[PDB]
């Protein structure tokens, strides 16, 4: 009866979008059998990586799998544990926290509305004209 | 001499809504001064701002009016680093040659091995974002194809081989991506091939260099 | 005497003023003989940790030192590496940066630049 453990983790936070890059310190796996399983009411999924990725079966750095809703307005806790696919074996449960997406378009076209009018006005009061 | 909350200035603001009359104003004769590499307060500049949004002849005008173009935003990203994550193709190309000038070069140069915080090149971007046609574009304007990423010394070929990306891999490898090359731990592009599910990577390697990687189980704890 | 080796580290630039959490994977050490050694010309400094942040013998979670300049106007490049105090043995280097760090977070001379230089 092994036992998975998630020992550290360097972020309990990122992205609703997925991809950041998470170093996970755990007891010993095994690289063909393991995997990052995240889970919320009625969701689950996995972060991706290689057995490559795979330090000493006892570090994995792999990146966060995109959450269900990419629109996130405000930030959804969800939990991540370790499992192993061979008897579906489950590790404590640690909590991870998705956020609304940082986008740079976005960003950037959030900022546009936001500053219309004071646009219209700086261009306005300016020596140009049109 | 204006500033929103978030530090943009009047340019700024010009590129956002996208102004070209009022962005063509501007540069009027804030061209050639310092206006032009003013930095909001995510460190990003007006031609940041034009790269992300893909607009090549902003970014051409910008560039022409002088404006700096190794500036670094709160990522270390240069322009030219946001052009490979938009691949925003156009743009790069504008960029990647030496600034407009009529009839009134190493400089531009200088863009191409610049790197970001994350330890990465517009390459390592363009190879990690499967960009095969910044690939070509970097190639050509010659950057270095072996450039080790410094987290673990990962090269194009290593960034290729984690993205999956085929037509990037051949496209390094033909153009002289060292195959031979290991990050920190030894792994070689090979190497990492094997450990993927994409068998058409291995042969791409194997077919121009194959160099047959060695074992040691990840040297188990 | 076995060989020091970095095999990967999560970020490799930071604040001049130290603090930030690096995650350093490496081969096999020796808890109460190693360190993370940073160096520059005429510079030494050393990670923060303690035995309970090396993983297995074969990771540490370290933190990093403040740099020598504080006031910091331009990255600096230094080297970072792997360090057995027992018989001084070292491993590769390897790359490190340290930045400029918003001061007091104010643009107040940001904008003393943004109004001023305009």
């Amino acid at each position: 009866t092994a036992e998975l453990k998630i020992c550290r983790v360097n972020r309990n936070s990122g992205s609703c979008l997925g991809g950041d890059e998470i170093f996970l310190l755990c007891d010993k796996v095994q690289k063909e059998d393991i995997e990052v399983y995240f889970t919320g009411p009625g969701w689950e999924a996995r972060g991706s990586f290689s057995q490559a990725d795979v330090h000493r079966q006892v570090a994995i750095v792999f990146r966060t799998p995109p959450y269900a809703d990419p629109s996130l307005q405000a930030p959804v806790r969800v939990s991540m544990q370790l499992r192993r696919p061979s008897d579906r074996e489950l590790s404590e449960p640690m909590e991870f926290q998705y956020l609304p997406d940082t986008d740079d378009r976005h960003r950037i076209e959030e900022k546009r509305k936001r500053t219309y009018e004071t646009f219209k006005s700086i261009m306005k009061k300016s020596p140009f004209n049109g | 001499g204006y500033v929103t909350e978030d530090g943009d200035t009047a340019l700024h603001l010009a590129v956002i809504h996208q102004h070209e009359p009022f962005l063509d104003f501007l540069l009027g004769f804030s061209a050639g001064h310092e206006y032009l590499d003013l930095q909001n307060d995510l460190g990003q500049t007006a031609l940041h701002l034009a790269a992300i949004l893909g607009e090549a002849s902003t970014v051409e005008k910008l560039y022409a009016a002088g404006a700096g173009v190794l500036v670094a935003e709160r990522g270390g990203h240069t322009a030219l680093h946001l052009a490979c994550r938009v691949r925003a193709h156009t743009c790069a190309c504008v960029l990647l040659q030496p600034r407009p000038s009529h009839p009134r070069d190493e400089d531009w140069r200088l863009q191409l091995e610049a790197e970001n915080y994350d330890g990465h090149t517009p390459l390592h971007v363009a190879v990690i974002h499967k960009d095969a046609e910044m690939v070509r574009l970097l190639r050509d304007a010659g950057a270095d194809l072996n450039k080790p990423e410094p987290t673990c010394g990962r090269t194009p070929l290593h960034l290729a081989v984690e993205a999956q990306a085929a037509s990037v891999l051949e496209l390094l490898l033909k153009a002289g991506a060292d195959p031979t090359a290991r990050m920190y731990g030894g792994r070689t592009p090979l190497g990492s091939a094997l450990l993927r599910p994409n068998p058409i990577l291995a042969r791409l390697l194997r077919a121009h260099g194959a160099p047959e990687p060695e074992d040691g189980g990840d040297k188990l704890s």
